[PDB]
RNA sequence: AUGUGUGCU
């Protein structure tokens, strides 16, 4: 994996979503698509407002 | 034969190598096809101990059919990453979010910096 | 404080804002000495902390000391998934290896 | 109104330095920055990987030796050895002894143009008949360097350590006044450095200052 | 946020029957050739290595940057079945 | 220090006496009835979870130790104490969203 | 809200406007002391600008919760500077400054159903 | 590597900035000390005191001019002049009219090397037999001066005015992540400065960096 | 491939 393929990564995503579920799935706003950023680290980052949507902490 | 690079013994891997996911940690084909044992997508690490009990077994049981069992150690050593999970002995769990460089990090008027940040929102 | 007292040091500009706002707040005692403001605001185990990444010392002391923390058991390469497309099974097409 | 410099480098271990007079608040406008310079950038140097004479994989004993492996390695992460020129890129240092004695870091083979500023460090404590031959290479890098990042396979069965280049161990700053009897408000910078020995505080300060004015310069031309 | 959804949704009837309209916008966008857009001489999507996005990056972007501009037109029925598919591949290549 | 040696974590010692030989490998006891017992410690063995289990020497050569006194530690014990984490300097705070 | 120090009036008393000022720069009064109607820190600081107002903040000179006079949109108003940064806050947040101080309130703190 | 320096100006008020990429960490070490430097180091000018004719107190009401004195006093801060050449350190302008006029900045009296860049800022409007003769003071301060710090009496019974000398309105600065392909922790230097038009953006900008090298000079001549 | 058990959510 070097740098080329990396910026291809990023060229193959732009405006494409993912789906993220929550473990127990409860009312329908308990998936929802986020825009990928490529990340550091090895865990799902995620936003603090959608939270208390599909109750994580 | 890159591959085998690690491979030592007659059929198990050397002891110290280091397999990562996809590297060969066993080798040995059935009906020749490769049915070998490969290291998972997870991770391998650094291989400590190499246990293989074969068919002249000073008294063991082995499985029915099975002439021979390969069992390999592989230890690696796990430094805290974000993502892991810390907790105390008066009970707050809590994963770890970001790792701050000593530089950015809250300290006293003395040059020591502090290790962790907990929020007073969970007591 | 002994060390800094001692050494040719004595109370900088950003403990005296904090003990400044630390009055308005309730913890110092109005009327001491900027060492027995400190004092007061360390027998509470909290004490004056610089943002580290802007050297301006965070407007209100905060308690700081050290205390146990242990990693528990569950990592997280323990628990990593990331297949596209892999393995199936002969008996059942639905996707696991 | 021009602003004094004063040092007060105690040893080669600590050092102390001061600015005054500064005119309102530019002592912080000043420490803070240059703190994060001096723990963060910094040419430092540390031990990359280490042979043992058996030993295969990080993970192991010795017989004779009371720490093991690990113990034994994350010694030399506490250990210092300064250079002398730019030159010095990859210092493979040696040791080997035996007989009941504490291995310190004073034990290690001198070389050409290196010094080991931290000595009594101690190392591994050998038994009767205890003996140890290993390889400790040295490299030259900037930061925090985790081992399984570089990896640096000296000999075959040489296990890799930490880098931890930084010598810069702590930084402080304290922001007094006086000076000028016309302006009351004013500052008066005073910056703590501790290093470990392998530079000097002077030296630290120094390069970090290179470093923020290199830093400075690149608003010039906008687009 | 997006491309200025407010004006999507409040463009259309149903919230769906925009998703549709995008949706295969972007696929006829896709199959016969990125050429038949409705807005690329100036005002046009782009991307951040180079300024690439002019050809083939994101089909479903364009179709909602160009819903935002009166130059196309939703309905239930406007053209055949067979011939739209015929014409459209015959004009593109 | 109660836990540690209930749980036959670490090793302690048996009977009064001297110290013969600290090896990252064994411990040899002194006992005043002309008796010197093999003690081995054991290094990487796989825990039932997936731990590590090391027991590391805690005295030096020539050393006089007493009965019930502790040669080596366990897994998760420092001179005694059940070591269960780490001991952290830290500081309760909100810290930006982090 | 501080110790009252010295006197709380100023409901009406002309006098008390040039007048009970001077006595916190004494030391009677503390700054956003209840001295009735007003406050020193109102009378003392007036801030031109609703920018400047916390320019003068980053001086710690007035902290963002002391009550201070500022002019947003061309009034007079009796607030903190933090509350005039909150304010400012959503208006840029959606570009319509207008609506922006219709749609908040600057008279109460902003709490979870706020 | 070497980071780029984009700008994004609307006018001469508002500049945005972005420095990228740069080195972990250096994205609040730069952007930092430079907002305190804008604040309160670049030289400007204000209305330091002001004294009118039938005036006594900050707080009165002159009838016949609509305005209450506060809010004239405000607009006086509001305004902003610039000294031709570094000779005028202070200078006083002169203002006079009567009648159903108005008065903005231009009808001060034009004294020597004074420019005033903001010319049809509403001084004071004014009704019929509405007399107002005043004079405002101008000095070169640096930064923000409450009123109640200097309150320069030029006449007998003038009025202090908080002196608003930083040309900058005010600079707010954020640090977002890019990356590099390999990493992605990359800081991103983002710098938008507000000014009153005194001096644009990217001037106030290249007074914060040498304003910072001039300082990073003095850690030379030890003692 | 199903049951038992435990761990976390
Ligand atoms: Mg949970």
């Amino acid at each position: 994996i070097k740098d080329e393929v990396w910026d291809a990564l990023e060229e193959v995503i732009h405006g494409k979503v993912v789906l993220l579920n929550r473990a127990p799935t409860l009312h329908r706003l308990g998936i929802q698509a986020f825009q990928p950023v490529l990340v550091e680290g090895q865990s799902i980052q995620l936003h603090p407002l959608v939270c208390e949507a599909f109750n994580a902490d | 034969e890159a591959a085998l690079r690690d491979l030592d013994e007659e059929g198990v891997v050397r002891i110290g190598a280091e397999v990562k996911p996809g590297d060969i940690l066993v080798g040995r084909t059935s009906f020749v096809k490769d049915t070998s044992l490969r290291v998972p997508p997870g991770e391998g690490g650094i291989v400590v101990r190499t246990v293989r009990l074969r068919r002249g077994d000073p008294g063991v049981e082995l499985k029915p059919g099975v002439r021979e069992v390969v069992r390999v150690y592989v230890a690696q050593k796990r430094k805290l990453q974000v993502g892991d999970k810390l907790a105390n002995r008066h009970g707050n769990k809590g994963v770890v979010a970001k790792i701050l460089p000593v530089e950015d990090m809250p300290h006293l008027p003395d040059g020591t910096p502090v290790d962790v940040i907990l929020n007073p929102l969970g007591v | 404080f002994g060390k800094r007292k001692g050494e040719g040091f004595g109370v900088d500009k950003r403990e005296v804002e904090v003990l400044r706002r630390a009055e308005k707040l309730g913890l110092v005692t109005p009327g001491k000495t900027p060492e027995e403001q400190l004092k007061e605001l360390f027998l509470q185990g909290k004490v004056v902390l610089y943002d580290g990444r802007t050297g301006e010392p965070i407007e209100g002391p905060i308690v700081v000391g050290q205390m146990f923390i242990m990693k528990l058991y569950h990592m997280v390469e323990d628990k990593m998934h990331a297949r596209s497309t892999g393995p199936y099974s002969l008996i059942t097409q639905q996707p696991l290896g | 109104k021009a602003p004094v410099f004063t040092v007060r480098t105690q040893g080669r271990e600590y050092g102390e330095f001061v600015l005054e007079p500064l005119e309102r608040g530019f002592g912080v406008t000043l420490g803070n920055p240059l703190r994060r310079i001096l723990l963060s950038s910094i040419p430092g140097t540390a031990v990359t990987s280490v042979y043992i004479e058996d030993v295969l994989h990080e993970f192991s004993t010795i017989p004779g030796v009371k720490e093991d492996v690990v113990e034994i390695i994350l010694n030399l992460k506490e250990l210092v050895v300064r250079f002398l020129n730019p030159s010095l890129q990859t210092v493979t240092l040696l040791l080997k002894a035996e007989g009941p004695k504490e291995v310190k870091a004073r034990d290690f083979l001198p070389v050409a143009d290196v010094e080991i500023m931290n000595p009594d460090l101690h190392i591994a404590t050998l038994e009767e008949g205890g003996r140890l031959n290993m390889e400790v290479r040295v490299d030259r890098g900037v930061g925090y360097v985790p081992a399984e990042k570089h990896g640096i396979k000296d000999r075959i069965n040489a296990i890799p350590v930490d880098a931890v280049f930084s010598p810069v161990r702590r930084v402080a700053f304290q922001v007094e006044d006086t000076r000028l009897g016309q302006r009351t408000d004013l500052d008066k910078l005073t910056l703590r450095i501790w290093t470990d020995g392998s530079v000097t505080p002077l030296e630290a300060l120094n390069q970090a200052v290179e470093i923020l004015r290199e830093h400075l310069t690149y608003f010039s031309n906008p687009q | 946020a997006e491309p200025g959804i407010d004006k999507l949704f409040g463009m259309v009837d149903s919230k769906y029957r925009l998703t549709v309209v995008v949706a295969k916008r972007a696929q006829q966008l896709l199959r016969h050739g990125f050429k038949n857009t409705v807005l690329e001489p100036e005002e046009r999507p782009k991307m951040q290595t180079l300024e690439g996005l002019f050809d083939d990056p994101n089909a479903v972007t364009w179709a909602m940057k160009e819903l935002l501009t009166g130059r196309l037109v939703f309905g239930e029925n406007l053209v055949p079945e067979d011939r739209l598919q015929k014409e459209m591949e015959r004009l593109y290549p | 220090e109660r836990v540690v040696r209930d749980s036959l974590a670490a090793l302690y010692a048996e009977e009064d006496g001297e110290v013969a030989k600290v090896d990252g490998n064994r411990i040899v006891v002194r006992y005043e009835d002309g008796r010197l017992v093999e003690y081995p410690l054991r290094r990487f063995y796989r825990s039932n979870q997936g731990t590590a289990l090391d027991q590391r020497p805690r005295v030096v050569v020539g050393q006089r130790v007493r009965k019930g006194d502790l040669l080596a530690d366990g897994p998760a014990s420092e001179n005694g104490f059940l070591a269960l984490g780490q001991n952290v300097l830290v500081a309760i705070m909100p810290f930006d969203g982090y | 809200k501080e110790k009252k120090g010295a006197g709380l009036e100023f409901a009406t008393p002309e006098e008390a406007l040039a007048a009970h000022e001077r006595g916190e720069v004494a030391l009677n009064a503390p700054i956003k002391v209840a001295g009735r109607e007003t406050s020193v820190g109102r009378l003392k600081y007036v801030f031109a600008n609703p920018d400047e107002a916390l320019l003068a903040v980053a001086h710690g000179i007035v902290d963002l919760q002391d009550v201070v006079t500022v002019r947003y949109m061309g009034k007079r108003l009796e607030t903190s500077p933090g509350r005039i940064l909150f304010a400012r806050i959503v208006a840029e947040a959606v570009e319509d400054e207008k609506v922006a101080w219709e749609l908040i309130q600057l008279d109460v703190p902003q709490e979870k159903n706020s």
